[PDB]
Order: C-alpha cells, then sequence, then structure tokens
C-alpha cells in the first residue's frame, strides 16, 4: 500500500531521544477522479 | 506495409528533408484532417512551437532520450504524446491521443510518473534481502496496486526456456495459474529478442480491426515497423487470448546480467476487457521494473555464494567421516552422498557389496547398469543424464517413474557412486485441441514423460571434487 | 548508548558556546572548543531541549520561495512568511487562502487538501490571482495543519516544462544502466562512476562521496571537481562537524539544497494564539543554522546540494552522503531533484549488494586459512604456524605477530623486542590473569606504564591465551600512518583535519567482530590440540 511520507521530531522525555509523530481504491482510481477536467467547462 | 493498433496512429518522415514517405490509413480521421500525402512537410500539420520541438528531437544523437515530446495539432488544437524512433529510411513517429488537455494536470502528471517510482522503490529497498519469492509477491502486488489490471503474474523461464509461473495477484472469482509450466515454444524467438530492446508490449483490444499501412511505392522494400509500439498482435497470439479470455494485455521485460544481458522472464498483465492506461502510470511501472531487476541479480549472487559454502561444508564433514571408518561409513550416518546434492536417491557400490539409500534400483538392476556402463562406458571417470531412455540403456531404461535420471562416479574399477532423480514430473503440481493453458500444461507433459531435471554445472563439480578426494584416499589404500 | 547518543550532548554543548561567542561579539575558537568539550560527563535536560527547539523550529526560511501555513478544514490563513506579500504581488491572520490564486486552481488546491493517506496533486502547479505568476505548491501536514510551500518556476510554455522534466528522467535512468554494467566486487569503482554521474547530472562545481565509520567520523572516499580547485580525496574529520539531528533528519528528507548562504533569512509570523513555534522540519525552505553557514563562508562554497545514501541494515542505516558544493548561488527544479533521489536509491541497493558479497568473501578466506593453518601444525612442532608461508599474521590485517611458547618468543613484522614483551606479560599476569584473551585499541588507554616505550610502531595489541605462559599476540600501529592527505581557531577543513588527529594520536584502527571471531576460534583449535600434545 503506497502512501505519503510522515515526518516525525525528535524530543527529549524521561532520559531518552524519541521520536514523535504528528484507501480502498486502486491509484488508476484516484488519478481517474482527480483528473476531470469538467469543472474547466463551465 | 504492416498493420497497428487502431488505438494510435503512425506516421513515417525522411529525416533530411521531413517529408512523409508512410502513413496509416487512419491518420487523417485522427488528426482532424477529416493535407495529409505523400511529399507534404510534416510540420505543416502540427503548431510552431510542436515543429521546434520535433527539429530538436530529430537532430539529436541519442534520439531516445527526447521521448516522450508534447505536440499540438494545427487544426483541432488538441494534444498528442509522440514517440520517434530511426530505421533504415527515416524517422518513424508513434502519435497517441492526450487524454488530459489541461496544461496544468499535464504538467502535475508528469511530475507524478517520477514520484510514484519512487515511492514505490522505497518499499523494495526495506526487504531483508534474502529471499526471492518475497521479492516477487511484493512487485506483484505494487503493479496490481499502480495499473489496476485482473490478473498480475510473473514468469520464470528456465535453461531449457520452458516457462513457470511463480507469482500471481487476481480477482477471487477467477482461475489461479500459479504452478503452471508450459514449453518453450509459446513465447518464439523473435519476442524475446524484442523483449530486450524494447522492454514493453501493450495490447489494447485484441479483437480490434487492424489498421494498413501505407507507404510510398518508390522504397524497395516494406518498412521495420517491428520496433514500434503500436503494432499488431499476431494471429496466433491474438487467437489465444481470445480463447483465454484475455482482451488486454501488458508485458514488461526482466533483465539481469548475463556473460550482455539475460531475460530472466517477464510480468504479464491481463484484463477482462479493453484497457488503455495514461502514460504517467506506465512510466511509473517502467521505473520500477530497473529496480526489481537490480534486487534481482543481488539475491542471485548472494545465493549462489551461500550454495557453494554448504557444499564445502558438507564435504568436510564426508572428509572426516571417511578417515574416520571404512568408505562404508560414508552412507551410514546422518550426513551422506545424498546432502552433497539435489537427488531422490543414491547408493554407493564397494567390493561388490551395495548400499542403497532413497529411491535406487535394485542390486540385480545394479549389476545389469554396470555391465552397460562397462560395455559402453568404461574410458570415462564418470558420466550423467537425465533420461536413460535417450541414452540408450538397453537393460530395460524403464525402471519406472522413480528412476529416470542418474549420475554416476567411479572410484577404481568396481567401487562407483551413484544419485538418482525420478521424472518431472513429480515436482509439478497445478489445480486444472485449442490453444488453451489447459492444452499447454498438457503439450508440456509430452517432451519430460520419462526426463528427470537436468544435472547443475555446480553439482558436477561437487560431484567431481569428491570423486578426486576418494580416488586419492582410495591411490593410498 | 554508544557515540550516537552520547554525542547529542556534545553537539548540545557546542551549540551553546557557538551561541554565547555570537552573543559576546567574539569569534568561535574551534580547537579549544572540542578540545575542552569531549564525550561524557552530564547536562540539564532543559539544554538539549532548548537545543532541539532551536534546531527544528528555527523560525527562518530561505528568501528564494514563499511558506503559508493554514488550517485544515477552514482554509483561513494561520501564518505566513514575510515575503509572501512581495513575492505574489499582492495576507492577514484569517485571510481564506483559496482568494489568492485563480478559480481553477483553488478548485485543483481543494482537491489536494481532501485527500485521504495519498493524493497525485502534490506538487500542483498554481497560478496567482493578481499576476499570473507559476508556482510550484508542495504541501505537507503539521500538528496544527497544512504548510504549502510556494516555489517559483520558470515562465514558459508548457510544453518546455513537460520536455525539462522528461530530459532529466531520462538521463537518471541512462546513469542506472551505466551502473547495471559494472563488473562487481570493487566499491571504489562504483564510487567513482557515481560522483561522475552526479555531476553530469547536476552541474555543480564539486561533487563528493562522505563515509561514515564505526567511530562515526567522516572520510571522503570519491571527488569530481572542477580543474582549478584543490582536492579533499583522502580527508578524515571529527564526528561533530555534523550533528545527529541533522544525520536524523537526513532519514526524512533524502535531498537539502542551500541556495546561498549569504543570503539574509526571512522570519516566519504566525498566529499568536498557537502556543509553539511553527515546525519547519519537513520543509524544503527551512534556513540553515549559522555554525553550518558561516563554515560554508570560510571553506568558499556558497551553494550545497546534499543527498543521503541509505543501506539496509527491516531497519535503515545511513552509510554516508553526496555532498555537491558550488561557488556561486545556484537553484534546481523540483523535477531535477527527483531524478537525483532516484539515482540514490539505485546506487543505494548496489552497494548493499557489494558489501555482502565482500564480507562472504572474507569469511571463506579466513576460513581456508584456519585450515592451512591447521594441517601445518599436525605435521610440524608449534612453531610450524610461524616459521612457514601462511602464518598468523594471515589470519587478521595487522602490522606484527608474535607468539611466545615454553619461554622461546617468534616475532613477526613490527613487533616488541623480547624484553619488552616479557614486560607486557607481566602486566597482563597481574592484571589480566582472569580471561582468555582481550583486545585493546590504545596501550596507554589501557594502563600498560611502557606504552610510551613502545612509541607509534605498537599502538594496539590482541592477546589469545593457549596455556599458563603461551601467547598469541597481534599488534598494530598508530592510525596516522596510513591516512595521507595532500593539504586552527577558524571553522575550515584544515581545522577539521588538525583536530582529527588528536583523538588518533595514541590510537590504532579498532579491532572488528569478525578478526575477533577468528582468533578465538583458531585459539580452541590450538588450545585442544596442545591439551593433547
Ligand atoms: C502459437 C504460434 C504459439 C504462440 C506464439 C506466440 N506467442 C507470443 C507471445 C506470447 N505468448 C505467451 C504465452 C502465454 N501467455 C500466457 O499467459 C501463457 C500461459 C498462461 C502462455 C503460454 C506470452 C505471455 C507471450 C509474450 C507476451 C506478449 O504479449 O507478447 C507471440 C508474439 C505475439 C506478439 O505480441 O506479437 C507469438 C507469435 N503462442 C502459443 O501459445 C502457441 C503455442
Ligand atoms: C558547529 C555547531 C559544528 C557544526 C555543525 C553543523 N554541521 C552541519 C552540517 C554539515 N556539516 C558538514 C560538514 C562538512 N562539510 C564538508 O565539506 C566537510 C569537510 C570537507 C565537513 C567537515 C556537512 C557536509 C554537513 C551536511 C550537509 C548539509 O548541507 O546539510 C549542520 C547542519 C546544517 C543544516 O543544513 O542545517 C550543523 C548545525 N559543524 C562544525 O564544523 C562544528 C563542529
Amino acid at each position: 500500500r503506497l502512501s505519503d511520507q510522515e515526518y516525525m521530531e525528535l524530543v527529549f522525555e524521561n532520559g531518552q531521544i524519541l521520536a514523535k509523530g504528528q484507501r480502498t481504491k486502486s491509484i488508476m482510481d484516484l488519478y481517474e477522479a482527480e483528473y476531470n477536467e469538467d469543472f474547466m467547462k463551465s | 506495409g504492416g498493420y497497428i493498433q487502431p488505438f494510435g496512429c503512425m506516421i513515417a518522415v525522411d529525416e533530411s528533408s521531413f517529408r512523409i514517405i508512410g502513413y496509416s490509413e487512419n491518420a487523417r480521421e485522427m488528426l482532424g484532417i477529416m493535407i495529409l500525402a505523400m511529399g507534404t512537410d510534416v510540420r505543416s500539420l502540427f503548431t510552431s512551437s510542436s515543429s521546434i520541438l520535433l527539429e530538436r528531437a530529430f537532430v539529436a544523437r541519442e534520439i531516445t532520450l527526447l521521448n516522450p515530446v508534447w505536440i499540438h495539432s494545427k487544426n483541432t488544437g488538441k494534444p498528442f504524446y509522440a514517440i520517434l524512433h530511426r530505421i533504415d529510411v527515416g524517422v518513424v513517429i508513434d502519435l497517441e491521443p492526450a487524454r488530459t488537455e489541461d496544461p496544468a494536470l499535464s504538467i502535475a502528471g508528469a511530475v507524478q510518473s517520477q514520484k510514484l517510482a519512487v515511492r514505490a522503490i522505497s518499499q523494495l529497498q526495506a526487504l531483508p534481502g534474502g529471499d526471492i519469492k518475497l521479492l516477487c509477491d511484493t512487485v506483484v502486488e505494487s503493479v496490481r496496486d499502480l495499473t489496476g489490471y485482473d490478473r498480475v503474474m510473473v514468469h520464470k523461464f528456465h535453461e531449457d526456456e520452458h516457462g513457470e509461473v511463480v507469482a500471481e495477484s487476481k480477482r477471487d472469482d477467477l482461475e489461479p495459474y500459479i504452478g503452471l509450466h508450459y514449453p518453450a515454444t509459446d513465447i518464439p524467438q523473435a519476442s524475446r529478442f524484442l523483449f530486450k530492446q524494447n522492454r514493453v508490449r501493450m495490447i489494447v483490444d485484441c479483437n480490434a480491426t487492424p489498421v494498413l499501412v501505407v507507404q510510398d511505392d518508390r522504397l524497395t522494400q516494406s518498412m521495420c515497423l517491428v520496433g514500434s509500439t503500436l503494432r499488431a498482435p499476431h494471429g496466433c497470439h491474438s487467437q489465444y487470448m481470445a480463447n483465454m479470455g484475455s482482451i488486454a494485455s501488458l508485458a514488461m521485460a526482466v533483465i539481469i546480467n548475463g556473460n550482455s544481458m539475460r531475460l530472466w522472464g517477464l510480468v504479464v498483465c491481463h484484463h477482462t476487457s479493453s484497457r488503455c492506461i495514461p502514460f504517467p502510470l506506465r512510466y511509473a511501472c517502467e521505473f520500477l521494473m530497473q529496480a526489481f531487476g537490480l534486487q534481482l541479480n543481488m539475491e542471485l549472487q548472494l545465493a549462489l555464494q551461500m550454495s557453494e559454502k554448504r557444499v564445502l561444508r558438507t564435504q568436510t564433514l564426508l572428509c572426516d567421516m571417511l578417515l574416520r571408518d571404512s568408505p562404508a561409513g560414508i552412507v551410514t550416518q546422518s550426513p551422506s552422498i545424498m546432502d552433497l546434492v539435489k537427488c531422490d536417491g543414491a547408493a554407493f557400490l564397494y567390493h561388490g557389496k551395495y548400499y542403497p539409500l532413497g529411491v535406487a534400483p535394485s542390486e540385480v538392476q545394479i549389476k545389469d547398469v554396470v555391465e552397460w556402463l562397462l560395455a559402453n562406458h568404461a574410458d570415462s571417470t564418470g558420466l550423467s543424464t537425465d533420461s536413460l531412455g535417450d541414452a540408450g540403456y538397453p537393460g530395460a531404461a524403464a525402471l519406472g517413474d522413480a528412476v529416470c535420471g542418474m549420475a554416476v562416479a567411479y572410484i577404481t574399477k568396481r567401487d562407483f557412486l551413484f544419485w538418482f532423480r525420478s521424472h518431472t514430473a513429480k515436482e509439478i503440481k497445478w489445480g486444472g485441441q485449442r490453444m488453451h493453458p489447459r492444452s499447454s500444461f498438457q503439450a508440456f507433459l509430452e517432451v519430460v514423460k520419462s526426463r528427470s531435471q537436468p544435472w547443475e554445472t555446480a553439482e558436477m563439480d561437487a560431484i567431481h571434487s569428491l570423486q578426486l578426494i576418494l580416488r586419492d584416499s582410495f591411490k593410498e589404500s
């Protein structure tokens, strides 16, 4: 499952250096949905 | 004058004067003309910037570095993707309509074709690095997610050049094909040759009517459309697809280092209905194929080295066992001559005494084989064969399906070492005339009817090493 | 713990010293600060917290693009860079962002905003409402909303933008193909090819490959430069010249770019209701710290581009970096940066393959040598392992070897004299007669009184016990023997090199685990053989 990268942050907790953080369709279906040009006809 | 698939268009133009020399019959309808004719300047069919880009591509040395070009039709103003390549007469241009007309979305998709490939390859980087099956399964799932086809498979080729299906992902309601073996004649040699030079093949609709390609009557021979991406499929394969139930297809090559590169296999995609995917996703897949090839080559080298280490360790243990006891002790303890190579059984003949292990012939049968070997193979140090029938063993080569292949190593003149393999069909399992996968599977089990798997060079070298050590030991005795 | 975790305190202390020197109006003292600040000791947690916040929540960006932070549900602006108005041709807290761009661009931005777990419009190509200037918009998510980085794009026909992207990706593919055809088993050739390919692709003045060692310090192993520049190939520098936090960040943003180190940073204004300063970890426009900017200025490099080299070690490991330098300001477009990322992934895969093959070959060689030595021992006296062609000098990498057996001393190569070795034996028995052997990187650090007498010839020692009075010794000299670069208060590469040759002054190269395992195996074999006699 492809996904977007998530970014983390270093923090100092309890003497430790810790890193903290902040789909049912295929990629083709998303490409068809998001690259629809109908709105450009208005 | 060949044929092309109707989903695109093709124009062949002279390199020096830009004058059209050939074209598909559907060119005028697609370009919006219906002028296009012999001797016409191609640049007059496109806008000014399109002509500038075309000239730039034409004057380049590595023409494959300017592909795909984005151009616009002079009459209607629609966008096309153009792919150019060189032939003996001039330059062939494959024109394909673009389904996105907004420039902003065009640029966005061109960037996504890179971002998607990077995000997919990051998932191959994360594998442990010691398993080929896991690598193949991951690639199958990634390609299926990217393209969305109904079936995605990995095909591996053997030394015999026959094919096997090693990984597959599909719908729940389709019949599986994992484990299928088929002859080597189902994919002619021309197709394998082309899969190296042009690493993708796409068929949008096998039932679609092909389109004739007209060319200048002044040419002494028909144009070479072999490298064109719109070339129409053959009758044999088109009928095969129709019988199997596949309307659309996409095949990609797997390349490794040979000894010069080698075609290891293919990735094959099938859809129950017509399908044509947009360019960004095609290139996202084409980029992932290269990383897959790199990792596969790494895995092969590592497996080879580990196998060598294993064989050396086993040989050392066997030599120690020989030193501790008489030669018979080689075939009594848990390590034995059966672990040196992959086999179904083994046997040791020592001063007329017989020591069988696993699936091996009988003592009378062994005496018959020794008689035959001395009659026809006395002048040798040993041999190997994957079928006693082909070798010509008269004395009832029909030892059964259990004993088909034999490798023999001589010790002095009467002591012998034997390794035995049964017939190939023992190791092949699949759940499942008219050209169909079942017909191919049945035709495969007619060339391996009484044949075993071939003896590898590495296994022969291991057997030779053990033979040399044993011969030295018996020289001392 | 190890140095990876011990280095955080040292980095924080060096940062504090640099800040204090800046405040007092004095120059920064490099060598003195390194000598005073040493691994160990302790530090208040507040210093670590402040250091980390300063690094990750700086509040400044580079002045070659804009940054706008917006709320996810309302599309209302919660933060922006001070240069946003000038670049957009125009903002306020609460303004709706969709009004800053054309209507079609706002629709595309909404689509990009409403996606879940992946989006195929990132980056987006947008235009400004007032002027119609094209921008690449790059979006990422932070704990309070969405940050949009706006990078100006060249004004031209879209066909030419597509052509540029295509050309970059095709060059990357050709470079990977060239990597495919190399004959294996040679890492140096791999690096030499990659450096040239990257220089051809990007066009910077200098391209270098940096490798990190087990001790965390760095080495320059390949280089491709303009003729009139000095070479840095062969240089070693301490582990504190690249802090650990930047190394951690390199595992997320695999490409870092600095366009001009002399440019004035731009402050980021944010809504006063936010508790903390805005996180800039994922942003590409983050500005470098003063330490590194001054280092770059002293060196003479104005533009920089760094790409991480990551190998598999399930979990991933950072092997090194590819570093590019330019003598003037330089910026490259987004497609080329993604092409560079693609090529770095290919390079990492090949590198990992090569490392594993080398490990296997070494194991094979060690096993063969051990077998030959045992065969030699059985057919000869105990002294048949130091007098023949293969010897204990081949089991591991060393400068000298020695065998002490029944009062006889057999040296090979650079080894102590028969008088000094007696003293070493007395020291070992008095202090270390409670084990089967040991290994030390520096006799002086261990506490051997005669370490100075041995000098630079003998610094590191591995000893294996056979019986109460028979021993095997392997000896290594000091590191500076094998290090050659053809080239004190100012931050500069020469200061780094001089500071490196101050911690390895009386040390040899460390003993690896494979070498110790080989030594222990041969030790057990010889122990059994001699016990049987
Ligand atoms: C008829 C002459 C023989 C033959 C010829 C033929 N085959 C190809 C190309 C392919 N045929 C493939 C074979 C299979 N496809 C499958 O999925 C399975 C089993 C499940 C088989 C056996 C495949 C795959 C290829 C390559 C991919 C591709 O699409 O090219 C060709 C070339 C056709 C073309 O593309 O021009 C030809 C002439 N195929 C047969 O099965 C019979 C014995
Ligand atoms: C001052 C606090 C200490 C320090 C800090 C520091 N260093 C970096 C990043 C880098 N420094 C690099 C080191 C070198 N560059 C070279 O070419 C050579 C030798 C020839 C050295 C020693 C390099 C490279 C990096 C990483 C590349 C990059 O561009 O990031 C940073 C972070 C920089 C940033 O981007 O924020 C910091 C804070 N450097 C010192 O010299 C002292 C000990």
